[PDB]
């Protein structure tokens, strides 16, 4: 499976197994024994806009 | 009005069930040796 989103560039470090935070609270939860891999990167330049 | 070889039986057994009970109050390094202040202090990982 592949899911896909958009976070601030220091939010990157909820999205792992057992962490807390608005983000992995309530938006998108991982479970405790995870099996993928996490990919991120900056996108300073698309989705922010003046 | 002797009995000593029944007595050290009986209490062989005693002696070695009361250490089995205080077995229980140690943290074996752990935090602490109480599965509740262990499991309300901390999150599961």
């Amino acid at each position: 499976y592949a899911d896909s989103f958009v976070i601030r560039g220091d939010e990157v470090r909820q999205i792992a197994p057992g962490q807390t935070g608005k983000i992995a609270d309530y938006n998108y939860k991982l479970p405790d024994d995870f099996t993928g891999c996490v990919i991120a990167w900056n996108s300073n330049n698309l989705d922010s806009k003046v | 009005s002797a009995l000593g070889k029944l007595q050290d039986v009986v209490n062989q057994n005693a002696q070695a069930l009361n250490t089995l009970v205080k077995q229980l109050s140690s943290n074996f390094g752990a935090i602490s040796s109480v599965l509740n202040d262990i499991l309300s202090r901390l999150d599961p990982p």
